[PDB]
RNA sequence: UUAUCGGCGAGACCGGGAUGCACCUCCCGAAGGGUCU
DNA sequence: GACCCTTCGGGAGGTGCATCCCGGTCTCGCTTGGCCTCC
DNA sequence: GGAGGCCAAGATCTCAATTTCGTACAAGAAAT
């Protein structure tokens, strides 16, 4: 239906009518401060520190390495014009440059299948083997594809708490590239 | 001098239209929207004013009368003051502190022009917009295609000598060679058209003056064409109008109304029942109209309105309730006193 | 100069279609709806008064004849101008200076162009 | 002594509409803003406030007397410190700071003056912006374009005689040959102005006086047109307005208003009612209103308002519903010892 | 946080003028038929 | 009492005109004596 | 008739200048 009548409020009494509830994410924050962060859960089911149980967050200290490469402010700008949803060509060129400039198996997290197609399209597989998650397919077709030869992987939406991982386990796409942030779009 | 509420509605007998320039666009004809794009369109109170003020024109013009052949005594320039609020000869100062007490003397001699101001003399008359009742009371109309006549008819080719008909042959050659030109230099245009929308700035321009010239081809090629500059046969944009029978629910307002002034405003009204047509397209009769409308009086600092009468426009007539506005029209009718040669 | 209002019925003897492009789409053929889907669809006065001016043209070119052989003494442009209202030889220019005044001698010249413009 | 808030909304029954300079520029009519481009469009407290403090001051003169033939006992400086606040005389006794209950004597004998206040006198009325109510609400109405009266119709050049009729020839072929001279020279004007993106500050200097100059060519060449100065057929740009049936809430409040000042408020509220217009382009009956505020009242210390009533404001008329609103009316009405005067 | 303390305020209607309109036939072709107390 | 078989192609404009102008405030961030009322 | 209480003058001057957020995907049901 939606929240418009803030139909969260309802969730929130159902979560303090058990005896507790436990909720937890990967990401159930938006800063590292527990009580800043997590107030949109204080905020949206309508359970307050007085009934919170706990509010925080553990992250583990050494776990994992990450090299961090970001665009810049001069970066071509993604969207020409956002509302009709076309995508400025320079950051087309841009994107599939570095893309191409990968020397591994790499997993791209675009934001919608249309920039999914746009992105496949403007490649010119290059690199090893481009796998393309269709507008509306089934992720773990390529991810079973994927893991029989590594490669480039642009796959957007998907995630959901899922990772190309192989047989026994282990990190087979050296590479991340989140082309846009996955911005949601303006819903009046 | 009370203000008088027009509050009534307009009922289309015919589609009601207009090409109001902001509004539309490449696309064609569109009525303005009242609001974004999606919103309930609206018939311009700008246009009901315009047509509203030339009625009341040639109600004027009337009532002074004509000479024995016919011409009226008032210049081009009272003309243009009367129905449009222009000077021509440029007389009509915005704010100079000499026609402060200008008002009253020009509004009880020229009882059009205070209706209907001019530059520097505030309106006393505001034509509101006609906005429609329901919804979905808007369509596009006029939906057609100019065909050649000779092919719809071959009786014609029978009344054309023989030069003629190898007119009508070259014609048609023409137009057909031209054409497929043009459609060849067209879809190349829009192909561009969608190539421009992912382009930079530099490129963008650079992909607009590419469509500038390819327009100016297109022009030429339309040039070449000796025996018409124009196609014959060729389907006509259809122009959004209200549906016949749509309510547009109007709002008219006649501020520190007078006497004379409201019974011109009612002498106006009746002149444009007499053709009651408001907006274009009159061709497909687009435009005629039957409205009624409520007048009531607000006596400042009154807490409610006394309807003095109703004004209805039918095609059977027009039929003016209360003494009231009879009383007005009266009023204008025998009040001698106006020189409109403001 | 006397405004005429011609309000009545037309009865249908025999069905009375109309295809208008706009109307018209892959669905079918649909006459042109009253605003929206479901609407009360009408006759376009567009059908109606390119009949009546291609009656008008006729009445025309019968009142002016014909000669020995059958041919009107219209040009093809002339034919255009009186039933088509098209101007093949691109004599037609709107708010120019000049044609002021000439509207009224050429409506009483041309009683075709007068009424159907 | 009370601080009442009137919290409500302004429907819209005509469009909304204000020219104010700063929101206006040469891109086009632009309502005043919410702070940004890109920003909900308000209707500007200043312009109600005005309204509502002009219908005060002609509540005043109602309710002292108009004597004579309707001459008001009411000199220039008076009717221009009550409903401007300006004091052409410079007689208004200044207040200087530090003095204790500063005007109160003044309050008491001026209440329209206590309301709206004054040149060192604070103004108990406060009249907030009308902040419309949903995204959209607000487009651009008017437009349009002037026509020809005599290329629209041929009829009333049946009115015209024959000079006038050249003459209209010789104002058309001047129109013309203006506008594609002016044309032209705007043409090189909009390019000196896409010169200005390459913003150069030494550059600009130059720009700026090479535009200038051009402008005032375009005025002497408009100024050389000896038949009309101006070209009588152009599109009007558009004005944005809240659309018809827009809602726009509105806060007013009075702090610390005795009954005979909130009296007389609601007695100015009672005279707007009568011609509820708000804003400008009244000749397309722009800004006519239906509102309806609940006036709440706010005893310091207590943690609630407590409601005194509803106004509504219809164009079927006035309801002040609550006993303390009649209070202050009666109030207002039944007190004899106000001194508008110098 | 190199101390302690300080509402910046009061008034203004931006409004006044405009018909966007003028021309077009969308038509051209067809059997929906045959079977059974 | 079970299917048939779903048509093409036209052709998609031309202009005109884009205003005039107002009119942009007071203050005041300190102390002192002179003069005027007046407890 | 000395205490307030309001009002006018004191000569000089620092300095500085602007053009538009965010554009989606999933997976998963004993149903409102």
């Amino acid at each position: 239906i939606a929240v418009n009548p803030f139909i969260g409020m309802n969730v929130g009494r159902y979560c303090t009518q058990w005896r507790s509830a436990l909720l937890t994410s990967a990401t159930l924050s938006i800063t590292s401060t527990p009580e800043t962060g997590m107030e949109w859960l204080c905020k949206a089911l309508g359970l307050t520190s007085d009934t919170i149980s706990i509010r925080k967050i553990f992250s583990p200290d050494v776990y994992g390495s990450m090299k961090l490469t970001i665009a810049g402010a001069d970066f071509p700008k993604v969207f020409n014009d956002p509302k009709e949803q076309i995508f400025s060509g320079q950051w087309l060129k841009a994107v599939v440059e570095q893309l191409s400039c990968i020397q591994g198996p790499a997993l791209v997290l675009t934001a919608s299948h249309y920039e999914t197609r746009m992105i496949a399209n403007q490649l010119g597989e290059v690199s090893q083997p481009v796998y393309i998650q269709k507008a509306g397919q089934a992720l773990s077709e390529i991810i079973k594809q994927y893991q029989e030869k590594p490669g480039i992987l642009i796959s957007a939406g998907a995630s959901v708490g899922v990772s190309p991982r192989g047989e026994n386990g282990e990190q087979i796409f050296q590479d991340l590239i989140i082309t846009r942030i996955p911005f949601l779009p303006p819903d009046r | 001098m009370r203000t008088l509420n027009f509050n009534g509605k307009i009922s289309t007998l015919e589609p009601l239209t207009v090409t109001v320039k902001n509004a539309v666009s490449t696309s064609g004809h569109r009525l303005p929207r009242n609001g974004g794009f999606n919103a309930a369109p609206y018939f311009p109170g700008t246009s009901i004013r315009g047509t509203l003020r030339h009625a009341a024109h040639k109600v004027i013009v009337d009532r002074v009368g004509l000479n024995a052949d016919g011409k009226s005594p008032f210049d081009l320039a009272e003309h243009f003051m009367l129905a449009q609020g222009v000077d021509i000869n440029g007389e009509a100062e915005t704010f100079a502190p000499g026609e402060i007490n200008a008002g009253a003397e020009l509004r009880s001699k020229n009882p059009l022009i205070s209706l209907f101001g001019r530059w520097g003399l505030s309106g006393k008359v505001g034509i509101g917009n006609a906005i429609p009742d329901g919804d979905n009371q808007w369509g596009m109309f006029g939906g057609g295609a100019r065909s050649i006549m000779f092919q719809r008819d071959e009786s014609l080719m029978e009344f054309l000598e023989t030069d003629q008909v190898d007119r009508l042959e070259r014609l048609l050659e023409e137009q057909a060679e031209a054409s497929v030109d043009i459609s060849q230099i067209k879809t190349e245009q829009d192909a561009l058209k969608k190539a421009m929308k992912s382009a930079d700035k530099d490129t963008k321009a650079e992909l607009q003056i590419k469509v500038r010239e390819l327009d100016e081809k297109i022009q030429a090629r339309k040039d070449q064409k000796q025996e018409s500059r124009e196609s014959i046969r060729r389907p006509i944009d259809p122009y959004e109008a209200f549906i016949t029978g749509a309510e547009l629910s109007h709002r008219m307002s006649i501020k520190n109304a007078t006497d004379e002034e409201a019974g011109l405003f009612i002498s106006a009204l009746i002149r444009f029942a007499a053709e009651p047509r408001f907006g274009g397209h009159a061709n497909h009769n687009c435009g005629l109209v039957e409205a009624h409308w409520t007048v009531t009086t607000w006596k400042p600092g009154e807490l409610v309105p006394v309807t003095l009468g109703e004004i209805v426009i039918t095609p059977n007539g027009v039929e003016i309730t209360g003494d009231e506005l009879f009383a007005m029209v009266k009023a204008f009718n025998e009040n001698q006193s106006f020189d409109f040669t403001a």
